[PDB]
């Protein structure tokens, strides 16, 4: 093929200045409460035989 | 008094060995509380009550 550039010359649509993040979470803040008070569906308490 | 963190495997013990004879700790956590469970229904003594 012979070269014409006028067609070959395109003009280019890219964004500009990511950052990219992968793992996520990690962003996440969580404690836990003591294990001697848990619930379930219940509600009432997991493990209540004190 | 809702104290739902003075886990009572407490008070089964002492009264079991202030009268002596019995191996405390050579007897399992659960006759004790079963040992509570009767105790609860009863009655205090009007003077503790009072």
């Amino acid at each position: 093929q012979q070269f014409d550039f006028r067609a070959s010359m395109h003009m280019l649509t890219s964004n500009l200045t990511f950052t990219v993040y992968s793992d996520l979470l990690a962003f996440v803040s969580a404690d836990t409460v003591e294990p001697i008070n848990a619930v379930a569906f219940d509600n009432m308490r997991i493990m209540n035989e004190l | 008094l809702n104290l739902y963190q003075k886990k009572m495997k407490s008070i089964v013990e002492d009264f079991l060995k202030r009268l002596q004879i019995f191996d405390i700790s050579r007897v399992p956590d659960d006759q004790m509380y079963r040992l509570r469970d009767r105790l609860r229904l009863l009655p205090v003594e009007i003077r503790r009550l009072d």
